[PDB]
């Protein structure tokens, strides 16, 4: 019954435009504190901006004069209007019914806001060919070069999951992502056991089985 | 502008002991603060208000303290859906700092130290132009690692970076992999590519390395 | 016959300021320079009238309101501010004609554990008009199923402590503040200059 949803989130150039909502139940947005957070990838929370019931509102100075919030009463519904946007303006964006000296206590699932201006590209996989030198040899995938997230990896199309460690994405300075899947197996099987990985890229329609074997 | 510094960043216990995370703020900020848990994926979630006031539906064994600058969230036994990261929040008041950084709460375990490898670039990738060389730390515990990178024995900063697993679900350890990028004419200049690893569970830095043009 | 500003600026208790206090200032001979060359006052700005030459000048009535608050809420006591203060508290007008006057109070203001005694408005579903003074303790409706009158979900009481407590940062230390009013009516003069 008390909840926040949250939609409007997506890919937008900088400079770009997107306006984000926050459809309420539980409460009146009209009589409350509403305030936008948000959460960078990998980093802590933000505070955005703030709306009082009396029409007051408040912004952050990273977002001063760039974003606008605003609500609809009969909606019962918080809005985040967001102009010039700019890369480090990349995050989850959650809103929250702010209670002051109580806190924050009704949060939104969050939706999830990337600006770049990066095309997007299927990656390309290479691999990590298992060292010619406890019988455990290690091997894996390199998923360079792609736009935007997600990647998904698997190894013998599903069949080889024991030890697999597919590592979070690192965004490189081009603006494209770029991640390793590895994996440790029996040094007994580099010669007999067959290892791809498959490499699935949605937003390009991309689908990728890269074979990784011993170098000569 | 008041500031919220949490300490620890990282901090290990197991099931059924007592945590106690700390946060300071810059200047007296009275009772004004409240303290978050998030988890991985999900919304924060509001445990305190007013330096110790539990929030309704938040288990007893949350309990928070403090007034002033040091502020403390203790956990009387821990639970497993315990684990998760801890937020600082200063209230009636919204400065650039208005959540402290977090501290992650993770599972103790005993220590491990990790298997290196080191991977040259594939001939593939030479073809197009650049070179991408790989370390990997696997299964280690504690999270604290240094990766140093030299090439014909010089120290490499600034063209590299990690990303780390989350904490393993059967074994509670990580696994770390870190990516030095060179273009292809930088990386025929030299011959020796060494990744030097540092960590608790090794009496002393394990170096793989590999020189180029050889198998 | 001095003007009775010793009442107002010295007073012994302040009140708080959801229930500021107003004493109308008539019939008097106003020496304000003695305010003004004080070094006592950490706020002192005045609208629609020069600071300088206040004791050349005559009013039909000045207004003396007096409250606690915040440090860093001093500058929502002017005009077109907003915040706590200003939209749910003591609210100036566009058109404000007279002196603001603060000072830090945190020696008087501030005891070891939180003085509890100031108050302000911390919910209020619309802005105050200018000068107006909302004394009411209704618990706040911030949702669609009525109060009646008991606190819990979605139902809050009003006002909130401030608990001054004199390890707090300036922003948070409790300030003293006089506000001067000077209206000019088609009526006699009753405060003139010396
Ligand atoms: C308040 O008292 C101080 C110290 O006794 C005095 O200097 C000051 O003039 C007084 N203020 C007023 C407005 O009378």
């Amino acid at each position: 019954e008390v909840q926040l949803v949250e939609s409007g989130g997506g890919l937008v150039q900088p400079g770009g435009s997107l306006r984000l909502s926050c459809a309420a139940s539980g409460f009146t947005v009209r009589s409350n504190y509403m305030s936008w957070v948000r959460q960078a990838p990998g980093k802590g929370l933000e505070w955005v901006s703030l709306i009082y019931s009396g029409g007051s509102t408040y912004y952050a100075d990273s977002v001063k004069g760039r974003f606008i919030i605003s609500r609809d009463n009969s909606k019962n519904t918080l809005y985040l209007q967001m102009n010039s946007l700019r890369a480090e303006d990349t995050a989850v964006y959650y809103c929250a019914r702010d209670l002051a000296v109580y806190g924050m206590d009704v949060w939104g699932q969050g939706t999830t806001v990337t600006v770049s201006s990066a095309s997007t590209k299927g990656p390309s996989v290479f691999p990590l060919a298992p060292s010619s030198k406890g019988g455990t040899a290690a091997l894996g995938c390199l998923v360079k070069d792609y736009f935007p997230e997600p990647v998904t990896v698997s190894w013998n199309s599903g069949a080889l999951t024991s030890g697999v460690h597919t590592f979070p994405a690192v965004l490189q300075s081009s603006g494209l992502y770029s991640l390793s899947s590895v994996v440790t197996v029996p040094s007994s099987s580099l010669g007999t056991q067959t290892y791809i990985c498959n490499v699935n890229h949605k937003p390009s329609n991309t689908k990728v089985d890269k074979r990784v074997e011993p170098k000569s | 502008d008041i500031q919220l510094t949490q300490s620890p960043s990282f901090l290990s216990a197991s099931v059924g002991d007592r945590v106690t995370i700390t946060c300071r703020a810059s200047q007296g900020i009275s009772s004004y603060l409240a303290w978050y848990q998030q988890k991985p994926g999900k919304a924060p979630k509001l445990l305190i208000y007013g330096a110790s006031t539990l929030q309704s539906g938040v288990p007893s064994r949350f309990s928070g303290s403090g007034s002033g600058t040091e502020f403390k969230l203790t956990i009387s036994s821990l639970q497993p859906e315990d684990f998760a990261t801890y937020y600082c929040q200063q209230l009636n008041n919204y400065p650039p700092v208005t959540f402290g950084q977090g501290t992650r709460l993770e599972i103790k375990r005993t220590v491990a130290a990790p298997s290196v490898f080191i991977f040259p670039p594939s001939d593939e990738q030479l073809k197009s132009g650049t070179a991408s060389v790989v370390c990997l730390l696997n299964n280690f515990y504690p999270r604290e690692a240094k990766v140093q990178w030299k090439v014909d024995n010089a120290l490499q900063s600034g063209n590299s970076q990690e990303s780390v697993t989350e904490q393993d679900s059967k074994d509670s350890t990580y696994s770390l992999s870190s990516t030095l990028t060179l273009s292809k004419a930088d990386y025929e200049k030299h011959k020796v590519y060494a990744c030097e690893v540092t960590h608790q569970g090794l009496s002393s830095p394990v170096t793989k390395s590999f020189n180029r043009g050889e198998c | 016959n001095l003007c009775p500003f010793g009442e107002v600026f010295n007073a012994t208790r302040f009140a708080s300021v959801y229930a500021w206090n107003r004493k109308r200032i008539s019939n008097c001979v106003a020496d304000y320079s003695v305010l003004y060359n004080s070094a006592s006052f950490s706020t002192f700005k005045c609208y629609g009238v020069s600071p300088t030459k206040l004791n050349d000048l005559c009013f039909t009535n000045v207004y003396a309101d007096s409250f606690v608050i915040r440090g860093d809420e001093v500058r929502q006591i002017a005009p077109g501010q907003t915040g706590k203060i200003a939209d749910y508290n003591y609210k100036l007008p566009d058109d404000f004609t007279g002196c603001v006057i603060a000072w830090n109070s945190n020696n008087l203001d501030s005891k070891v554990g939180g003085n509890y005694n100031y108050l302000y408005r911390l919910f209020r579903k619309s802005n105050l008009k200018p000068f107006e003074r909302d004394i009411s303790t209704e618990i706040y409706q911030a949702g669609s199923t009525p109060c009646n009158g008991v606190e819990g979900f979605n139902c809050y009481f009003p006002l909130q402590s401030y608990g001054f407590q004199p390890t707090n940062g300036v922003g948070y230390q409790p300030y003293r503040v006089v506000v001067l009013s000077f209206e000019l009516l088609h009526a006699p003069a009753t405060v003139c200059g010396p």
